[PDB]
């Protein structure tokens, strides 16, 4: 399996083999094998683990978009991509899901509180 | 003719040789900062574009929106003039778009040409490098107010950063949520049927490459504000050299009247 | 001038008389032409600030008996080289040495501006097409190592074409090569002074300047004499 | 999300967290610059037309 | 004042201010007629002023090591210091301090430009003390204006240089001084040291001032023998260093 | 003005005051060349401020009114004072552009900016 | 130069030439350090039409045969103006500037474009 | 009657260059600049005068109403010339009443500026 | 002959020289001006003079001849200097005939010029 893994900003993996990457479509857990079928797949945010055989990297995933290409190759797409090694030491989760959640402005700070008693599972 | 005179136009001059040496300087500092984003910009590209690519996704035949990047910083040569003709340029063969502009310098190049187009404007930019926030809700707000999902064509115009030393004014489509449906081999892909993926796919690229005409617009820019800069601290320059000679003259004139001036005055 | 002046004409000796500063042999001239009464000229010179001059350098010399050779000092007024006082005595001036806080703030002893000092002398006809060549060559390359900074500065060194990172590599090199410990200076660095020789000096540039001593490192060039003390010096860095 | 927002706003909104939650120790000079914008926004008619909110 | 330098001993004298005297001087002699120079000042207004400024001296052993030490002073028009007698004077003393309204405004007082400033003398009259933590804080100021002026409108900042901005707006606001409030050698070391050494680049800008107090009498209440042993010896031991070290970032922790 | 002669609270405002007008005349070769926009958050701040206490230090004369037309006014010390220092202490940020020019002392300032809604 | 002695119409094309003229000067300086791309399109039209005014007063003479290497002109009084006047109505904007260096009056300048052409 | 329509025109035109010099670097133009800018390239161009023409003070004090309160900013530039000749063959027809007036009289009633504002309305639209 | 020769040489220089000024870009690389940009080059090089070296009046004219009417715009720069003797040997051997006879006509007829011509693109060809 070849990937490119590309960040707006920064640009993790571009064109080189991982053997087995690992993302969180819509209601779907792929783990894009060798081989797989073209496919074109919301990445929620979440874990996307790259798998280099005997290894493997988890990112943490602001969202984005995966293809699998007619040439098997995988196009993970992000806004923001960590490794797991520092992603935080803060803690200001709960600092924002009852700040959000509270208020009934009212489009969007409810909107904003659906990702984050979400995201810290793990 | 007065040496105060001659004195302050030495000074603005120095001054101005100053404010552009320094602009030259404020640019390379920012120079490596382009090449991060502007190779991370065209990465995505390769990446968000191969689907396309694939898809065959070409336009509807079945009214524009036209796109226009650049900044609201200006002093970086024709940055902002040569993509108005592009985008003029563009406009001969569809006159009848709409016009929303991303940064104050073509805003005005085409206000100045189009008036009766432009019905959406962005400021505040050129400051930073250019950023998915920025882009996303300026997509937000291209979908919001401005209907962006009803369009038989989007277009995006920036300047794409060829060198260190030159740059060419270019344009890209954005496919809408039709268009990527209708697109012949759309069908090669297993795309699960039950989200819109044609929606979010685009709203997503819609945002998404705009971000990557502005990181490469912005780079091209950083290195016009550096060649421009260059060229303009130089003239300075020879103008001081110049005028350097032309106060040292007025202040020995200035020095030998006086003292004539004073010898004559006793002469008696 | 006048005890220097013996020593050509009656001991026969090349002579060396400093003149610190020059400038004030020219505004004292300008003081008792002010008192005596005579209406100044140009600037508040006095009438005569070139024959003054003249009654004075002319007497700097080579005759038959020898020479008496001139190291003046000159301070130049408000900045301005076209000020009477320096323009009437670089009439008179031969070549300049500028030391340099620049060459100085770079631990590079005796601080002369390899760029800035001139001399009417450095023409084939004098100095021999040998001397003239490797002395352009020097300064040709010293040049476009100036000029080149500010991308060495903010875009680092990697970013050179092909040619232009050997040079400024040697340009580097020549620039430590042109420093010298001074056999009067020892008393305060300890470092045993050299004597460089013209001969050597041109050889020792030109071996350089053909690149037969890239391989050695830089460190060494720095403060010494000659090229054999470079190999003598860098022979002493492995150890 | 409908009847309001957008996929890339809603993809925005949880883009923040990361950067946001990231230990100050390394949220750096350029992380920030992408956490907060200046633009504003004006409509045109005609020559101008409407308000300039912010964005 | 030569009574003194005469007799082994010493005295500063202040010539307040020689522009005002070099214009007294310029009346008698266009009143006697006689002969005139540039800007109607005698043609010897040099040798006025270096006549007078060369009587202060240092002397040799054989005649009693006494000194007269001048402090001249000359008013400039527009910080012109290139005008007919301020240059006279420039190149007859041993330095300048150049003061700047722009600074004054400003605040920073004294208003000392550092760029246009000098001792000729430089370190060789300087208490070693203070050299041993001072030295090099011009060059820093130094590096500091450009950098200053060059992040005015360089909103992109380096860890490098954004760094060395703090280091900068410290070390000129530990400057800033009262007046009337001269401090001794022993209270300026322990305070420039903090300053250099970066232990001040922590503490807010505002509270700098109020930092020179509670730290001066900190020290003087607590950390009383390394001031008395850098009075009375004006050098620093490794020791001596490491004991200000200590007794720096003990208060800046406290406070 | 020294604080020994005029009290620290005068000498206090009157120092911030021209260090504040100090800075407005630093920052305009700026404003020339970048605009308003690429100001400090800090600097928009004290250059807003500087406008109003620049425009506060007009003064409508008595013998003046020949040419202004405006009614002579005369500020007292204490009022002066108390007044540059409350706009110092950012106490009038929201107030107008026009409302702190060519009247009297702070309440004055008052009446223009509210007279200037109707 | 009034217009009751020359005609309203020949005093309006002079006082405009001049008009343009004194706009290239007031932008002389501005043009030499930053160049034309930092200009208003307005200003730049009007620099690119005031340079070819100011090579269009320029012209051959006689007696300087044996400088310029070209024969001598002498244009007449109202050729010279109806020439200036058409410039000035922009009808030749297109042309190359050196058409109009060392000519006599409208007709010289587009029959030495021509020979500029091939 | 000259001094009420012509105060602060002077301090007005003043704020003008300030303003012109502020275009010199070309920006944006908003409600404020956009505003003074076009009204004093106006004030400027209607006090050129040519030269053997002086004008009395009934002449001025209508062009300088018609100017100062904006009856003359969205009027092209370049034709002010002619409204300066237009504007005062009208009112030497039909408000003759206040040329009459203003001359005599020497000042400006609330009633007399009342018919100067209507006039100059009313010869707007050509 | 000089005069012939050198046909608005003077007046060119001035407007090159001046073409180089505009010349500061770059990325607008021009082809229409840019063959006088070589001429220059090659002009300019040509009329360099070692000092002590006065050529005769006749040692002048061919050079010139070969600058003005372009017989020099492909040889390269660092070799014009020895272009100029190379091509004065050749002429003194070779062509002494027009040598002389420049030299005592002070003109060049038409048969001379001719002649000067193709004893020029002769030596271009050898070079």
């Amino acid at each position: 399996l070849k990937l490119q893994f590309a960040l707006p900003h920064e640009t993790l993996y571009s064109g080189s083999e991982v053997t087995q990457v690992n993302l969180p479509a819509k209601s779907g857990r792929i783990g894009v094998l060798a081989n797989h079928v073209p496919t074109v797949e919301q990445l929620l945010p979440g874990v996307v683990e790259v798998m280099e055989g005997s290894n493997s990297k988890k990112f943490f995933i602001s969202g984005g978009f995966a293809t699998v290409q007619p040439d098997s190759q995988l196009c993970v797409t992000a806004i923001e991509a960590f490794p797991l090694e520092s992603f935080s030491q803060e803690n200001i989760k709960n600092l924002l899901a009852e700040a959000k959640k509270n208020v009934s402005e009212a489009a969007e700070a409810a909107i904003q509180v659906e990702v984050l008693e979400n995201l810290q599972s793990v | 003719a007065t040496l105060k005179e001659v004195e302050m136009r030495l000074k603005s001059i120095k001054n101005i040789e100053k404010i552009t040496k320094t602009m030259k300087i404020v640019a390379s500092t920012r120079l490596s900062k382009a090449e991060k984003a502007k190779i991370s910009a065209k990465k995505m590209d390769e990446a968000e574009q191969l689907f396309y690519k694939n898809a065959e996704t070409k336009n509807l035949d079945v009214k524009e929106l036209i796109v226009a990047i650049t900044s609201d910083k200006g002093l970086c040569g024709s940055i902002h003039s040569q993509l108005a003709k592009a985008v003029r340029r563009h406009l001969n063969d569809q006159p009848n778009a709409d016009i929303v502009t991303i940064g104050d310098k073509i805003k005005m190049q085409l206000l100045r040409t189009h008036p009766n187009n432009i019905k959406l404007s962005i400021n505040g930019i050129g400051k930073d490098a250019p950023t998915f926030q920025e882009s996303a809700l300026i997509a937000d707000k291209l979908l919001s107010v401005m209907k962006a999902g009803t369009y038989p064509k989007i277009s995006i115009f920036y300047n794409d950063p060829v060198s260190s030393l030159s740059f060419e004014p270019s344009e890209k489509p954005i496919f809408n949520a039709k268009t990527i449906e209708q697109s012949p081999s759309f069908g090669k892909f297993e795309i699960d049927t039950d989200a819109n993926v044609p929606r979010d796919l685009f709203e997503y690229t819609l945002a998404n490459q705009m971000l990557t005409a502005m990181a490469q617009g912005y780079a091209a820019e950083i290195s016009a504000r550096r060649n421009a800069m260059d060229n303009a601290s130089k003239n300075a320059g020879d103008m001081i050299n110049r005028y350097s000679i032309l106060y040292n003259r007025t202040r020995q004139a200035v020095i030998t009247n006086e003292l004539v001036d004073i010898i004559t005055g006793a002469s008696s | 001038l006048t005890i220097a002046e013996y020593f050509r004409d009656e001991e026969g000796q090349d002579v060396l008389l400093f003149i610190d500063n020059i400038f004030r042999f020219t505004q004292a001239g300008s003081e008792v032409s002010a008192l005596l009464g005579r209406i100044p000229s140009a600037v508040g010179y006095q009438p005569t600030l070139a024959t003054d001059m003249g009654l004075l350098q002319e007497r700097i010399t080579t005759t038959k008996k020898g020479s008496v050779t001139s190291v003046q000092a000159v301070y130049v007024p408000a900045d301005d080289l076209t000020d009477p006082a320096p323009a009437t005595t670089f009439a008179h001036l031969d070549a300049t040495t500028v030391l340099s806080r620049g060459i100085s703030e770079l631990g590079i002893y005796p601080a002369v501006d390899p760029l800035d000092s001139k001399s009417r002398l450095l023409d084939a006809a004098v100095v021999g097409q040998e001397h003239y060549d490797v002395a352009s060559k020097v300064q040709e390359t010293l040049q476009t190592y100036k000029s080149l900074q500010d991308i060495i500065a903010i875009l680092g060194m990697d970013e050179l074409s092909e040619q232009d990172k050997l040079t400024v590599e040697r340009a580097r090199k020549i620039q430590r090569f042109l420093s010298q410990p001074f056999a009067v200076a020892e008393v305060f660095t300890g470092i045993p002074g050299k004597l460089v020789r013209l001969k050597d000096t041109v050889a020792s540039f030109k071996a350089v300047l053909e690149g037969k001593y890239d391989n050695i490192p830089e460190h060494a060039f720095y403060m010494v004499g000659g090229i054999e003390d470079v190999v003598a010096k860098a022979e002493k860095l492995a150890a | 999300r409908k009847a309001g927002i957008s996929y890339a706003a809603y993809l925005n909104v949880a883009a923040q967290a990361i950067r946001s939650s990231l230990k100050t120790e390394l949220q750096t000079a350029s992380v920030l610059n992408r956490s907060q914008t200046d633009a504003f926004y004006t409509q045109y008619k005609n020559a101008s037309e409407p308000t300039p909110i912010t964005k | 004042g030569e009574w003194f330098r005469d007799n082994g001993k010493h005295a500063l004298i202040v010539y307040d201010d020689l522009s005002k005297q070099a214009v007294a001087y310029r009346q008698l002699s266009l009143l006697l007629r006689r002969p005139p120079g540039r800007e109607a000042y005698p043609g010897d207004v040099f040798y006025l002023h270096s006549r007078l400024l060369e009587r202060a001296a240092k002397l040799s052993e054989k005649e009693g090591s006494g000194s007269l030490t001048a402090l001249p002073v000359i008013e400039t028009q527009g910080g012109d210091v290139s005008a007919y007698i301020p240059t006279n004077v420039i190149s007859i003393t041993d330095g300048q301090i150049f003061l700047e309204a722009e600074l004054f405004y400003k605040g920073i007082r004294p208003a000392i430009n550092v760029g246009l400033s000098v001792s000729r003398v430089g370190s060789a009259a300087q208490v070693k003390a203070l050299k041993q933590v001072a030295g090099s804080l011009k060059l820093f100021l130094a590096q500091y204006r450009e950098v200053a002026a060059f992040a005015q409108f360089g909103s992109d900042l380096d860890a490098s240089t954004k760094q060395t901005l703090v280091r900068g707006e410290r070390l000129t606001q530990l400057l800033k001084q009262n007046q009337y409030s001269p401090l001794a050698t022993e209270e300026q070391v322990p305070l420039i040291y903090a300053g250099v050494n970066g232990h001040l680049d922590g503490i807010e800008l505002s509270r700098i001032g109020e930092f020179e107090s509670s730290f001066l009498s900190y020290l003087k209440s607590n950390h009383n023998e390394l001031l008395t042993e850098i009075r009375e010896k004006g050098e620093l031991s490794k020791e001596l260093l490491a004991s200000l070290k200590s007794a720096t970032e003990s208060f800046v922790a406290t406070f």
